[PDB]
């Protein structure tokens, strides 16, 4: 029932910087399935599916 | 009704306030154990955090008294006196935390080692770092064949 | 060894007043010394891990930045994978390296001569908390509102954080998540050519 | 690709906004909703969003 | 830890028994057989197994 | 009000626990290891901050500027030194998770000059 | 369920509320302390010493009888009026307790 | 706070004491007039009648009951009690409750 949760050092992944907010970082899936989805929302998606 | 800390040895059957366990290692004056514990001296919130526990334990002041006091805890009751304070030594090199060091004057570490144990709990405390994780994988280790 | 070499102090050689300023050290969770200077430390040592030298390659290494330790692992167990090395903005891995290894079959150019040369780098789950990853070379690329612009490796490839049933999908991307799954679990009942 | 602009117009809107009351919760210029923390309210904001 | 212990004089085991009076700070053992009685003082930390040691310390201190 | 802090002992290094000289109705921290007496300077011997009023400038370190991890930004110029550049970060600590205000720090080595917003 | 006109204006219903939680003394205090004061009349701190001395100064409470050992607690304000409440109260419940 | 106690000190002066309610050393507080007099008549019979109420209410051995008759021995019971102890660990629990809540964002 939350965003994607801060599970290294206050980041979601280390492709972001420290204490991001923004709507990519915590697990915003700005695209449909037919348009893909790139590598990170791919694991955020894994995550919910799970 | 202020927070005490203690350790859980191993074979003492008994838990053991820390004031103590830094006695038993030769650490015999309070100033000298907060020199280990407290890496520096102008933080007064862990001060105070500190001294219900060097409170708990002000009346065992000499290695030798604070030594029976963990070794009476242990093996078998009625055994004479020097057996006693051999056990507790035993188990203070041997057991508690090898790896710090097996062999005997390793005292100066295990004594930094315990401090460092006691300075993080503190700090897990105050709140001024995180409680660890379990499913963290940086904490685990795979086993393998 | 080499440590004691180096401007650390063992730690029964301190005055306890020393230790509010300096950054700890640990080498397998033993708290061996301290030092003054955390970051030139960090620096030389990496570099001899990259050159292959006495720090073997599946050394992990990490530096606590807020708290002041430094911890060193070269216990067993420990997983990792390789990353590519990241100067200023720009990768280590230049063409002369893939020209070598297209005909990796005559030169004997392989996977260890490029790691021995400081290129790809080993970096497990722990040292990964403090590593700054392109996704791909184009995060480098100077952005008209840089994201991060200190990024530190890159991923070979992101397809890679696949296992051996879920590679065999076909555009897992476009897949709902329990159809990735139970491809993955359907994929080693399937009859073929088993040996 | 009419739609399809239409689409991606709506989400840079979204993203644009998230972004707005980001900072302003970075000025100190966020206050907390009754029976809601200030972490609260800022999530619930942007969830809405 | 147990709070029975062999007495050090009619080596009859588990037949001496504690009475910490934790208002004197002053503990008591006896053996119930053989009436050996040792009186000692106690602090907040101590227990009877620490109280029966001061015993047998007192015992082979005097027999020297 | 302000914290109090422990005072030790100049045989023993030992704490020094107050309590009153009644016949003068005076307080002294003394010694109950040894027998040493000192005379106060506090009055006060207790406090407790319901509210945590804390501070986290004192927490920060200015060796957090290194961190590659960490948002660099360049609308900020440093105070003290003139810098251009700056980290930022959230508050991070228990009973702190509120208050999403920014703590900022300079970048260039050796200034270390660290502010708030 | 409010009964009367309570259930139409909010400031009824917040009075009401008021008087259903619970407050303990924990929620309205802000800091405490336990000073050592001998003398009433010359207190330690500085802010507080015009109150004291008039309070001190008519002796419906004895002077004699105070022991120097002293509690000195700190109520914020906000906190103090949520539940529209005032040092008269509290005073009377510490009264009533403790006698 | 604008009214004022105003009741007649024993040495001829009104009280300024701004209580909201009630005085801490003369009850409730009434409206009175410059000369401390309440308003009031009916107040003032009332205040007049509680004033008169008021008004109108082995030796050589040392014995025992002397420390157990004392306030400092009620104190100590009333706090030494097992209920009270149990409630004062119970709130200080709920006290780490919240520093167990000052984890939102990550795993704790
Ligand atoms: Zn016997
Ligand atoms: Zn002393
Ligand atoms: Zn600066
Ligand atoms: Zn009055
Ligand atoms: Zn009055």
């Amino acid at each position: 029932g939350k965003r994607i949760p801060f599970g290294f050092k206050h980041r979601t992944l280390p492709h972001f910087i420290k204490d991001d907010y923004g709507p990519e970082s915590r697990g915003f899936v700005e695209n449909s399935y037919l348009a893909g989805l790139t590598p990170t929302e791919f694991f955020f998606h894994a995550m919910g599916g799970r | 009704i202020g927070q005490r800390i203690v350790a859980t040895l191993p074979y003492i059957k008994q838990e053991v306030p820390i004031i103590i366990v830094f006695r038993a290692l030769g650490f015999v004056s309070d100033r000298d154990i907060l020199e280990h514990i407290i890496y520096d001296f102008e933080d007064p919130e862990m001060m105070e955090m500190v001294k219900p526990s060097l409170d708990e334990a002000f009346v065992i002041q000499e290695q030798n008294v604070a030594l029976n006091f963990i070794g009476s805890r242990g093996a078998k009751p009625g055994v004479t006196k020097e057996k006693r304070i051999k056990y507790a030594k035993e188990v203070l090199q041997k057991e508690m935390l090898p790896h710090v060091g097996v062999s005997d004057f390793c005292e100066t570490k295990k004594a930094y080692f315990l401090g460092y144990m006691v300075h993080r709990l503190l700090l897990a405390a105050l709140g001024r770092r995180e409680l660890d994780d379990r499913d963290h994988y940086g904490n685990k280790r795979l086993d393998l064949a | 060894e080499f440590l004691e070499e180096w401007s650390m102090e063992n730690l029964e050689e301190i005055s306890p007043a020393a230790i509010a300023d300096a950054t700890k050290i640990f080498v397998n969770g033993c708290w061996v010394g301290i030092h003054k200077d955390p970051e030139q430390l960090m620096n030389t040592l990496r570099k001899l891990r990259r050159q292959m030298d006495i720090i073997v390659s599946e050394v992990s290494m990490i530096r606590d930045i807020r708290e002041r330790e430094i911890r060193i692992y070269t216990d067993a167990g420990r997983i990792c994978r390789p990353l590519l090395i990241v100067e200023k903005q720009k990768l280590l891995l230049k063409k002369r390296h893939i020209d070598q290894l297209k005909e990796r079959e005559y030169n004997n150019y392989s996977w260890q001569d490029l790691v021995a040369s400081g290129v790809v780098e080993y970096i497990d789950t722990l040292e990964e908390e403090t590593v700054m990853l392109a996704m791909t070379p184009d995060d480098l690329q100077e952005k008209e509102v840089a994201y991060c612009s200190t990024y530190t490796h890159c991923e070979i490839h992101p397809s890679m954080i696949l296992g051996v049933c879920a590679s065999i999908i076909p555009f897992p991307d476009h897949n709902q998540s329990p159809r990735n799954t139970y491809q993955s679990a359907m994929g080693k009942q399937a009859m073929g050519v088993y040996i | 690709s009419k739609t399809y602009q239409d689409i991606q117009n709506t989400i840079k809107k979204a993203k644009q906004d998230v972004i707005e009351v980001i900072e302003k919760a970075h000025n100190n210029e966020l206050e907390p909703t009754p029976g809601n923390t200030l972490r609260q309210t800022f999530e619930n904001q942007v969830n809405r969003i | 830890l147990e709070t029975q212990f062999t007495c050090p004089f009619c080596n009859h085991e588990k037949s001496c028994d504690v009475k910490m009076d934790r208002a004197r700070n002053t503990g008591v053992i006896s053996c119930t057989v053989c009436l050996e009685e040792f009186q000692t003082p106690i602090t907040y930390l101590s227990e009877p197994v620490d109280v029966y040691s001061d015993w047998i310390d007192a015992c082979e201190a005097a027999n020297q | 009000p302000g914290f109090v802090g422990i005072r030790f002992c100049q045989e023993c290094n030992n704490m020094l626990y107050p309590k009153e000289d009644k016949e003068n109705r005076i307080l002294l921290y003394a010694c109950r290891n040894c027998d040493y007496q000192q005379e106060a300077d506090n009055s006060c011997i207790y406090v407790n901050k319901i509210t945590h009023e804390v501070d986290e400038l004192t927490q920060i370190i200015a060796d957090v500027s290194q961190d590659p991890t960490l948002p660099r930004t360049e609308d900020h110029p440093c105070q003290k030194c003139g810098h251009k550049e700056a980290v930022f970060f959230q508050s991070h600590s228990a009973r702190a998770e509120d208050a999403m205000r920014l703590y900022y720090v300079c970048t260039a080595p050796h200034c270390g000059h660290r502010w708030t917003e | 369920f409010l009964l009367g006109q309570s259930a139409r204006d909010a400031e009824r219903a917040k009075d009401i509320l008021c008087r259903l939680e619970h407050t303990t003394l924990r929620k309205v205090t802000a800091n405490t302390a336990i000073y050592y004061d001998p003398n009433p009349q010359s207190t330690v701190v500085a802010e507080d010493q015009e109150w004291v001395n008039v309070y001190y100064e008519m002796p419906d409470f004895d002077v004699a009888r105070i022991s120097p050992w002293l509690l000195r607690v700190e109520l914020d304000r906000k906190h103090m009026t949520d539940r529209k409440l005032t040092m008269e109260q509290i005073a009377e419940k510490i009264n009533a307790g403790f006698g | 706070v604008q009214h004022w106690c105003r009741a007649p000190r024993p040495d001829g002066r009104l009280c300024e004491r701004q209580d909201r309610l009630k005085c801490p050393f003369h009850g409730k507080i009434v409206p009175r007039d410059d000369e401390g007099r309440p308003l009031d008549p009916e107040d003032r019979a009332r205040e007049q009648r509680r004033q008169l109420q008021k008004q109108e209410r082995y030796p050589s051995l040392t014995n025992l009951k002397a420390q157990a008759d004392t306030a400092r021995a009620r104190i100590g019971r009333k706090v030494f009690a097992k209920a009270a102890v149990r409630r004062v660990v119970a709130a200080m629990n709920r006290m780490d409750q919240k520093k167990h809540e000052k984890f939102s964002n990550q795993f704790n």
